[PDB]
């Protein structure tokens, strides 16, 4: 693993596998190590990159995977944000 | 001692009334029946039952979704009837035979309980 | 048996895994190849307990049960400058809007 | 109807084993390719079930009608193995993709009426009430079978 950051609006750094960021297909066509997101917010993106997390780790899984929970207060902003991210 | 209710009367089906029914009707093509039944083979110790199970054995008659030899011995029974069936091979499982409980060229023995049947 | 950590210091989040089996040593190992500063500079944490570099992240009781991919569990970290370390401090992410009122 | 069920009279012996959170509703498609409900099963249940040689199924969330997968795969036919050993149908939840899983949040917490009220791009409006469908499902799985020449 080498690693890249990304910085939500409100200011947070996350730092994760790029392989585990290249999950997004906008962050894949971004990368053509540091990227800003100015509209989305921590309690969002640091949601994202658990599914980066959950994704990596369970494809090819083949017995039995996990429900990749939500929040109600979070859904729709994730929407919006899995949607901008093509992931 | 018993009596032939094939069509070919090759004897393919053996029936014996144990316990006689009630009411004159019988179940006729695509009636939904329901029976309790003992099932073993001839020349074996083993049975399957529905009381095991604990729920009656349903299914629609003459419509090919139990053996050759049921479509035609469970259309000759009345309400409440009991009844023993001998079975030939070609008339259940044939040369094929079913793994992994039905061998090739079985002989098959049964009693059936008709409970009941009703009207599509 | 896998444990998925964020290892978490004012505004700074680094997602990674590591085996219960691993050490609190290995895991300011990684911290260090990631934000440049040796071992003896830092300081983990689980809440609010100091964790000793030779115990296991199984012995400090972080589970795979507990640390899962999609909610994994959060590890304190904090640098020592000149003298003397920093307090443990983690900036709390952004709260929630309310809820739309057809999601009530 | 290029999917359907065989009537083979071979009976065969499946293992349904839910291996999901969901509540799976399995769905036999009959001799004419038209789907039929089966009785669900809760989350982490097993059950031997009666089948029988070609016979297609498919399973899915019994409330939301999401697709499940089967031994990794989308279709389940049971063919006969010598010795008569039971099949195993493994029933598990994909790795949706996160927006796919967004999706199946706010229906389960929006009424379908109300989705126009949410303020989303329309685009996710549309998204919103595309929801997924058996019918869809069976009409795209006909194709890739036929392009497999």
């Amino acid at each position: 693993m080498m690693y890249v950051k990304l910085i939500s609006s409100d200011g947070h750094e996350f730092i994760v596998k790029r392989e585990h960021a290249l999950t997004s297909g906008t962050i894949k066509a971004m990368l053509s190590n540091e990227v800003n997101f100015r509209e989305i917010p921590s309690h969002v993106l640091s949601k994202v990159c658990m599914y980066f997390t959950y994704k990596v780790r369970y494809t090819n899984s083949s017995t039995e995977i996990p429900e990749f929970p939500i929040a109600p207060e979070i859904a729709l902003e994730l929407l919006m944000a899995a949607n901008f991210l093509d992931c | 001692q018993g009596e032939d209710i094939t069509s070919k009367k090759d004897r393919g089906v053996l029936k014996i009334v144990k316990r006689v029914g009630n009411g004159e009707e019988t179940p006729m093509i695509g009636d939904k029946v329901y029976v309790h039944y003992k099932g073993k083979l001839s020349n074996g110790k083993k049975f399957d039952s529905s009381h095991d199970r604990n729920e009656p054995f349903v299914f629609s008659l003459g419509k090919g979704q139990v053996i050759k030899a049921w479509d035609i011995g469970v259309a000759t029974m009345k309400k409440g009837e009991i009844a023993h069936l001998l079975i030939k091979p070609e008339y259940a499982y044939g040369s094929a035979g079913s793994l992994p409980k039905i061998p090739s060229n079985a002989t098959l023995f049964f009693e059936i309980e008709l409970l009941d049947f009703k009207g599509e | 048996m896998d444990v998925f950590l964020m290892i978490r210091r004012h505004k700074t989040t680094i997602f990674t895994d590591a085996k219960e089996s691993s050490t609190v040593f290995e895991l300011k190992r990684i911290v260090e190849g990631i934000l440049k500063r040796p071992p003896d500079e830092q300081r983990l944490y689980k809440d609010d307990q100091l964790l000793d570099d030779g115990k296991t992240l199984g012995e400090c009781g972080f589970t795979s049960q507990t640390a899962r991919p999609q909610a994994p569990a959060t590890v304190g970290l904090a640098f020592r400058a000149d003298d003397t370390f920093e307090a443990l401090c983690i900036e709390p992410f952004s709260s929630p809007p309310e809820l739309p009122d057809v999601m009530k | 109807p290029v999917l359907r069920s065989v009537n083979s009279r071979e009976p065969s012996q499946v293992i349904f084993c839910n291996r999901s959170p969901r509540v799976v509703l399995p769905v036999w498609l009959n001799f004419d390719g038209e789907p039929q409900p089966y009785p669900t099963l809760p989350p982490g249940t097993g059950r031997r079930i009666h089948s029988y040689r070609g016979h297609l199924w498919l399973f899915r969330d019994a409330g939301t009608h999401d697709g499940l997968l089967v031994n990794q795969t989308e279709l389940f036919v049971p063919s006969l193995n010598v010795d008569g050993q039971p099949i195993f149908a493994n029933i598990t939840l994909p790795v949706y993709t996160l927006k796919e899983r967004c999706l199946q949040v706010v229906r389960s917490l929006v009424k379908p009426e109300n989705y126009r009220r949410l303020d989303i791009v329309r685009s996710l409006y549309e998204d919103l009430e595309d929801h997924p469908n058996v019918q869809k499902d069976l009409e795209r799985l006909t194709q890739e079978r036929i392009a497999h020449q």
